[PDB]
């Protein structure tokens, strides 16, 4: 019924983030603004794993290693993990950005939830299927990015020859 | 203490790591103004890479990329600019003549293993010190020789550090390999200074000059050697003006900092350059420096080595631009 | 570190000792 | 009812074809056999144009200029174009490649649909939204199977300095 | 026939370009295995691009790609590699020695517009026949001049091509930039023959080996022109040798169809070298070829030219692998 | 194109001429 929407939800995002690959800056404002207007969370914060640690833009940096923290608890396991209770910050949905994998390439967190004042279990893994869409777009167009600066870089240096 | 120094060590061990190839230090004015400390310690193992030596000598691996951050570590971080990454323009400046430069058609990979080791030991656990400040400040070392005191001691610091663990690359060696490796090493670090150099210069260039020059005739090709390892001993200068600004005004800043000390614990009337009040006319006083080394130098360096052209042109871009700041 | 003395003071207002 | 699944497919074409970017074979893999599996056509052949010719796999490679033919005027046109009497052929879906823009990058043609002898009208559209992902699908993979070829050339060149 | 010749120009109109960092012109080892002759023309639009040659000269733009693409279709298309390949390879060495080789910050740019348009018109319309060909075929171009008389040619049709439609690329050049550059071409493309360059390299030796050149004394500043521009005529011997057994192979094979007209319009008893019989000794009496003006001049554009030292290296890594065909 | 008497035969074996 409404069932149907929210799988479109999946559409509208994987019909913009795949096309949004040119810059992952601009996929960050495509991001943001689809999270803010459909996650219903007042607000977000997206950690990226690196070895033990978690990087973030909330653009100033962010920062919090794998074995502290709850959210760096949740980069040591992955765990989707919904926070009724925060402690207007009244609930936090902390799970990871995942990808290709179950595997911490990072750590979501949304904050205060629109319909229903808690986050709910229907607040968790429609999120990780958002989270499919933005995982692949992420480290795709990471991978993208990468390729662009080193390889360019490497022309760069081809100068003298 | 150490253990931010090893938090650095998983830094090596978890961090994204550019390609040599990426990262332009084949072309000679290569910009080292984004590298960190870690990164420069990678193009080192670059420099060890591909100079064909650890195929040739049997170098360790882990113990040589370790050799590398132990070397990186052990300049003492009070120094501006002649610590880790000094010995990253000057071992680029040896990395790329012997391979950029393809010398090696030339001459035997024994002195390629000279040439690198040296250029990496050109100046060992530098202390913003060179030879004459330890021989007026009397640090003991100073006391423990005469000449160039500081690379008399790189040389103590190669046969021992080498030997010394967390360092043995020379351990892969051959009797004779190893023979000619620290003799080879020993006569190059003492012309890795650029005094030593300016003594056993004039041999090279009356060999130089007339296109006379023989690689059967060995010590010639050994005092070329040599030529190279002053070549290097100096490379910064090679690099790009917005970067090339951080360098020089670092060598202003840091021989201002050693000049401070020539002004407190040794208290001399100024000379013009090392004295602060010539920030507006130092360049010039580098220029009559870069004339009297770099340039002559690099002029032999042109005539026989050949795609190590631009290390000559890549400082002469430089002089004019310096002179500009020497022009106020 | 001997020297000539056209050297000399080319060292002794120069980046060498 | 029945009326609720051919979209889907096209979600099943994009989670396929936006994830076999690396490879543009692998692509044309599943493309001919998500083509073959949902075309009902019992063979197809895709054109693509360059300039003035359309160029094609279907690996030996076919050719035939903008101005020349059928499926060449839709090069020159881009209609979309049934061809419910052939002349086993006995139809031919004769539509653009696309990507972008109605603009000729290609011409496709579908042969011989299963359900209904005949293509229908219903047999254009939806061979052209399919087109919307598999255009994309084309023109990105190649976008950046380009930057690949040519960049990597550059490092190539980098080779003496 | 040019119907077909202009859809080629509409290929020039309708294709991918891959760029010259891209295609790898600039390194002296070159693969010109996959380029097309459109593709070859292009770098060739590189080599009159990046010589700054276009700013200092005011070359019209079309006029000068369709310099580039009306020699691309003048030459015959029965010649093996003589025709615009030929022009690419030894423009490429011209553009690359000029660029690469950074010989810019020496002579002038007036001397850099000599080389390059001499080096593109070392051969123009070559058909396959070399100067003694015409000499004893005697075709009346033969009997047009006497010495050099493909060249002499190629100076007569560069002052007469470049003044003919579609190729003034000259009209931008002042008055004495202008007599500058005929004039300097003229001495040029008679030495881009390897023959007056045997003639005049002795006095560049003698200037070379003892590094007392100098760009203030201009004659033997052009004289090194002349021999950058020897230097270029024969560069397609520094390409690689997957690609260069195609290259030298159809010098070989080339030669032997000039060489069948040696042995049908001409029936001389065969001389070593182009008699097809040493299809396996042939790359030797390359070798002695290649002693005997490449070597002997990329070693003195080694002690003054630099970065150019590779277009000697280029070469020399052939010599064992033609060997190699050279030992049965 | 006269040269020397060395070049000739090398020239009559050689890629010049």
């Amino acid at each position: 019924q409404k069932l149907k929407c929210e799988c479109q939800a999946l559409l509208q995002v994987a019909k913009n983030l795949f096309t949004h690959l040119d810059d992952v800056s601009v996929l960050l404002q495509e991001i943001i603004t689809e999270a803010r207007n459909l996650s219903n969370a007042e607000i977000c914060s997206v950690f990226l794993l690196d070895q033990n640690e978690l990087v973030a833009k909330v653009s100033y940096e962010i920062r919090i290693p794998a074995d502290q923290g709850i959210a760096g608890h949740v980069a040591t396991t992955g765990q989707i993990l919904n926070i009724p209770d925060a402690y207007r910050t009244r609930n936090i949905l902390c799970f990871p950005i995942k990808n290709e994998n179950q595997e911490v390439i990072g750590v979501a967190e949304l904050v205060n939830k629109i319909n229903g004042p808690w986050f709910s279990k229907f607040d968790e893994d429609l999120a990780t299927a958002f989270s499919i869409y933005c995982g692949i777009s992420i480290a795709h167009s990471l991978l993208y990015k990468k390729v662009n600066e080193a390889q360019y870089r490497s022309h760069l240096a081809n100068e003298m020859m | 203490s150490h253990m931010e120094e090893t938090r650095e060590l998983q830094s090596l061990a978890a961090a994204v790591v550019p390609s040599a190839q990426t990262l332009k230090i084949t072309d000679f004015s290569f910009s080292d103004f984004e590298l960190s400390d870690l990164e420069t310690a990678l193009c080192t193992i670059r420099m060890f890479t591909d100079l064909n030596l650890v195929q040739n000598f049997q170098m360790k691996h882990e113990v040589l990329c370790r050799w590398i951050l132990s070397v990186k570590k052990n300049y003492r971080k009070n120094v501006a600019y002649h610590n880790w990454r000094h010995a990253f323009n000057t071992a680029q400046c040896m990395f790329a003549a012997l391979k950029a430069g393809k010398i090696q058609n030339k001459l035997t990979d024994l002195e390629i293993l000279a040439l690198l080791i040296a250029a990496l030991s050109h100046d060992l656990d530098h202390r913003g010190v060179n030879n004459s400040y330890i021989q007026r400040s009397e640090h003991p070392l100073a006391q423990l020789y005469c000449h160039s005191i500081m690379e008399h001691h790189h040389f103590d610091q190669c046969l021992m550090i080498l030997n010394s663990p967390g360092n043995q690359i020379l351990s892969g060696l051959s009797i004779e390999e190893y023979k000619t490796t620290l003799k080879i090493i020993k006569q190059a670090i003492l012309a890795t200074d650029l005094a030593l150099y300016i003594k056993r210069r004039g041999e090279f260039f009356e060999l130089i000059r007339k296109n006379q020059f023989n690689l059967e005739d060995p010590h010639q090709k050994e005092l070329f050697l040599a030529m190279l390892m002053t070549a290097c001993d100096l490379s910064a200068i090679t690099k790009p003006w917005p970067i090339q600004q951080r360098i020089a005004e670092l060598v202003a800043t840091e021989f201002w900092e050693q000049g401070d000390l020539e002004r407190t614990v040794l208290q001399q009337q100024p000379i013009p350059m090392m004295d602060r009040n010539k920030r507006d006319e130092l360049p010039k006083l580098q220029v009559g420096f870069i004339d009297f080394v770099c340039t002559q130098l690099y002029e032999a360096l042109t005539h026989v080595s050949e795609d190590c052209f631009p290390l000559l042109d890549g400082c002469r871009k430089n002089r004019q631009k310096w002179q500009a700041l020497a022009e106020q | 570190e001997a020297f000539n003395h056209l050297e000399l003071h080319e060292l002794a207002q120069y980046g060498i000792i």
